[PDB]
């Protein structure tokens, strides 16, 4: 499998014919059973080998396949994907990424370190148009901190989450409720004939 | 042709008070007016 | 409890061991968020059942 | 078997627009799921059944999403107060 | 609570002097969901600090 | 207590210990960490001679025994693998794939 790919699903074949010819539980267990050098000479079968087992190579289609099953990315290049501002539903992926990956310490600190203008942007953003995306902008207010944040966008970001908080707690109470002697003394009726 | 009517089971006095209402006098006799102590056999549910 | 995190949240940040010196809020505070879903799904059956008994 | 139908719009309405600030259509889930829920649940057992476990699974999610809404409602507040104080 | 409102619906709507509690529970039964749900809110503000 | 909060939940996790109680492994679902035991980070190693903290494997990780402070034997759900840990080269690996 070497000398196939230095000369350039299923098992191996199936991945090595591909190789071969453009030149996944058991895919993993069948090629990784070297590795280094086989990614570099790679770098489909990167999207196979990115699903199985160079982090700011990754950093530089595979786009989501990185975004969604890549194994080692850096947490620098993974928030300018996610303040990218494109918005092809990347937000709730990198962010539900960011929040499987790395820590609420290693999150402030990078935010720390991240400038206050996308910062801005990004909250202007979320409150113009999600658990993971609460928390990230709860992450993004205690990274900010307590002295750097402009008065008309919290007035925005308090009827945002006011407003929100409102409809959220009355979204629980209807899923909740989802979730959920004798004849008197005198009466009249009648019989049939 | 005929009919027996069994959604009345206690009646004192049937009658015909007018020309075609009928009194139907009927009876409650232990949940009303008795309450007298009965054995506490419990019957287990479950 | 709140205006002593508003006033005095700079040398809050600014001491090193803040679960250390406040575990017990830290506990308190858990301890009704995690309370509170099923309080609201409590609440939620009641105020289905005192509608139904205000209706009917 | 209107409200039934009613049901089934309203169903796939809050399933298509979880998050909209209206009122009068969770009002009226309101009244429906209150009075007359255990004779729906008698009515049908599939369909509905389906987009009431789907349902049940965004408004699940919802509350999942509330309770960093409430942290951020205090960090609000907090951030209210300390300004108030840098006024005065 | 909730497993006796199941059982005991309509003895509720028989009965009036329980009624008279249970709008007795809804007032109290609100201060989780004030003083409870701030108690989650002082949560959020404290890992600001953090 | 070393404290993240993953929002994601693999029960595929496992650790093992140094015997001279240095360093914990920590089998993690594709990941494989390697925990100080006086700050509970990543092993921070200032040579920089790639024995990262962060290793990638297959699958989901089921067992991780050192079986010295040599080697380390590692079983996934499909593969298992035994690696050294004065270098950070691997050496034996057996497909757990067939059966």
């Amino acid at each position: 499998v070497i000398e196939k790919l230095s000369a350039l699903t299923s098992f191996d074949d199936i991945f090595f014919k591909e190789l071969k010819i453009k030149e996944y539980i058991s895919d993993p267990g069948f090629l990784n059973k070297d590795l280094i050098f086989g990614k570099f000479s790679g770098n489909t079968f990167l999207l196979t080998h990115p699903l199985f087992p160079r982090n700011l190579l990754s950093l530089l289609r595979l786009f989501k396949q990185a975004i969604v099953t890549c194994p080692n990315l850096p947490l620098n290049e993974l928030l300018e994907e996610l303040f990218s501002i494109r918005n092809r539903e990347l937000l709730l992926d990198i962010s539900f990424r960011i929040l499987q990956d790395f820590t609420r310490d290693s999150i402030k600190q990078e935010m720390k370190k991240l400038s206050k203008l996308d910062v801005q942007n990004f909250i202007e953003f979320i409150t113009s148009g999600s658990t993971q995306l609460f928390q990230l902008l709860s992450l993004v207010l205690d990274s900010i901190g307590l002295f750097s944040l402009e008065g008309a966008l919290l007035e925005n970001l308090t009827l945002y989450i006011d407003k929100q908080v409102e409809i959220a707690e009355r979204n629980t109470e209807l899923w909740n409720l989802i979730d959920t002697r004798a004849l008197p003394t005198y009466t009249m009726e009648y019989l049939d004939i | 042709h005929f009919f027996f009517t069994d959604k009345y089971k206690p009646l004192l006095f049937v009658d015909l008070i007018s020309s075609n209402e009928l009194a139907i006098i009927e009876r409650n006799p232990l949940t009303f007016h008795s309450k007298q102590k009965a054995f506490i056999q419990p019957k287990l549910v479950f | 409890v709140k205006w002593c995190l508003i006033i005095h949240g700079g040398y809050l940040v600014s001491i090193p061991n803040l679960m250390s010196t406040l575990s017990s809020l830290h506990s308190t505070l858990k301890r009704r968020s995690d309370l509170l879903p099923r309080l609201l799904a409590l609440d939620a059956r009641l105020d289905c059942t005192i509608n139904k008994f205000k209706t009917l | 078997d209107h409200l039934s139908k009613i049901f089934l719009t309203i169903s796939k309405s809050i399933t298509q627009n979880p998050w909209n600030e209206e009122n009068l259509l969770p009002l009226w889930l309101k009244w429906l799921l209150t009075l007359k829920s255990g004779e729906l649940n008698s009515i049908k057992d599939k369909h509905t059944k389906k987009n009431c476990k789907h349902l049940k699974s965004a408004l699940r999610s919802s509350e999942e999403i509330l309770p960093v809404l409430l942290g951020i409602q205090g960090r609000l507040e907090m951030l209210r107060r300390q300004a108030k104080l840098r006024e005065d | 609570v909730a497993v006796v409102l199941e059982l005991y619906g309509n003895t509720l709507e028989s009965s009036p002097v329980l009624q008279e509690l249970m709008i007795d529970l809804k007032t109290k039964v609100r201060h989780e969901i004030h003083k409870s749900k701030e108690a989650q809110r002082i949560e959020g503000m404290l890992q600001l600090l953090t | 207590i070393s404290l993240p909060n993953f929002n994601h939940f693999s029960n595929s996790v496992s650790l093992a210990w140094s015997q001279d109680g240095s360093l914990i492994f920590h089998g993690f679902d594709d990941k494989l960490q390697i925990l100080d035991f006086d700050t509970f980070k990543k092993f921070e190693s200032l040579e920089n001679t790639k024995t990262v903290s962060e290793f990638t494997l297959d699958s989901e990780i089921q067992t991780v025994k050192l079986i010295n402070d040599t080697n380390l034997i590692v079983a996934t759900r499909t593969t298992l693998n035994a690696i050294n840990l004065l270098r950070g080269q691997v050496i034996n690996s057996f497909d757990l794939y067939p059966f």
